[PDB]
């Protein structure tokens, strides 16, 4: 009618809301702890399937309160049909994704990366986005990547969804634990850093090292996510000086910035397969005792018949 | 017009309720032979000790979860629309006639 025009046109100052930041990942990776700690609580409760976290974001410069939708999702592939509930076309333009890389198990990081490589894009194509909007958001994300200031290439954003993509790696406190207990070489750390940088470059993703135990980069994570989902001011430079905690801004990564990382390690060429370079963690648990099946009456009786016949 | 609980609470509390309704039957410890079979000398893993594999054993498949979440966001969306209707009254203090 005529109301919904007159009253709607009377719009005042506000801050954009209804932003949908999504997190999936391998189960048991401390993801729940990560996003609850970012929310402020020490830890909520875990569970199965999709879970709701509302991220209360306050801009002290403007003195307003906004809540963003953190929907953590369980790592079970069986629970993959419910992702339709998580992401919709209306919410699509304001979607941002974060990886939960439990560095306590680096072995399972890269194949989980390709697990998302399957799952996220099968979800995005199965929802039938019109090509025009997909293309326009893709080029918008491309240009936003290109205007970094604190690029172009053959593989830069060679395949992506045109939405802000984040990746973080947790359990940073345990990298020393596996450094000593597994004799995990620092060259292995350099190789995995190069490989993650390559993946984030080909997808326009940004990685930050973090550890709730060390309370590391959590403020940086909050600053970056709010700056990305809303457009807030950002001033933290590219923290890449130390390998303990590395922050790669979206657009900071360059192919020569990965070649310089390649240069430091010379044990095995980075072109090798991911799982070949890293040592597989052997299975500890022993196989259950074999079945002590009893010979049934029929074959035992015929065997005894044969025995008596031989007599 | 302020929501003393944010609209996100309408879904968060309901998710807590459904998680409780899931744990009441899921948090059951798993029957095991470890009582005397000490040969598996290792702290019982949470996924097996607490019997957290029931969801994969749906007789009707995951459709139950899909139905549940569909109902949840349907209720949340309709109530959010109803509240948004109330927010349309905000003009009563900031207009120019």
């Amino acid at each position: 009618s005529s109301i919904l025009s007159e009253v709607s046109t009377r719009a005042r100052s506000k801050l954009p809301s209804g932003k949908n930041i999504l997190v999936f990942g391998e189960d048991g990776s401390g993801k729940t702890t990560l996003m609850t700690k970012l929310q402020g609580a020490e830890h909520g409760k875990k569970g199965r399937g999709l879970e709701y976290l509302y991220l209360s974001v306050h801009d002290e410069d403007r003195d307003d309160h906004t809540r963003c939708n953190v929907w953590i999702l369980d790592g079970d592939l069986y629970h993959k049909g419910l992702l339709k509930f998580a992401v919709s076309a209306e919410s699509l333009p304001e979607t941002l994704v974060i990886f939960v890389a439990d560095m306590s198990r680096p072995w399972t990081v890269m194949e989980s990366l390709q697990k998302w490589a399957s799952v996220l894009r099968e979800h995005i194509d199965k929802m039938k986005i019109p090509p025009e909007k997909m293309r326009e958001l893709e080029r918008k994300f491309v240009k936003d990547f290109q205007d970094y200031m604190e690029p172009l290439g053959d593989n830069v954003l060679t395949h992506n969804l045109g939405i802000p993509v984040l990746v973080v790696c947790t359990k940073c406190d345990a990298v020393s634990v596996l450094e000593k207990e597994h004799d995990y070489r620092d060259e292995h750390l350099d190789f995995i850093q190069s490989h993650l940088r390559r993946f984030c470059l080909q997808y326009g993703a940004a990685l930050i090292y973090t550890s709730v135990k060390e309370e590391k980069n959590l403020d940086l994570l909050y600053k970056y996510i709010v700056h990305k989902t809303y457009g807030f001011h950002f001033t933290t430079p590219a923290l890449v000086v130390e390998k303990d905690a590395v922050f790669i801004p979206a657009g900071w990564d360059n192919e020569k910035k990965i070649a310089i990382l390649h240069e430091n390690f010379t044990t095995v060429k980075p072109e090798d397969a991911y799982e070949d370079f890293i040592v597989k963690p052997p299975v500890r648990k022993l196989v259950h005792d074999k079945e002590l099946a009893a010979e049934d009456e029929q074959v035992f009786l015929m065997k005894q018949q044969s025995l008596l016949a031989k007599q | 017009i302020y929501l003393n609980p944010p609209i996100e609470e309408c879904r968060y509390k309901l998710y807590q309720e459904m998680f409780a309704w899931k744990m009441v039957v899921l948090s059951l410890p798993r029957i095991q032979s470890q009582r005397y079979q000490v040969g598996v000398h290792y702290e019982l893993t949470e996924e097996e000790k607490f019997y957290r594999n029931a969801l994969t054993r749906m007789p009707d498949g995951p459709v139950a979860l899909e139905e549940s979440y569909s109902a949840v966001m349907g209720i949340v969306s309709e109530v959010e629309q109803y509240v948004k209707v109330w927010l349309q009254y905000q003009c009563l203090w900031d207009m120019q006639a």
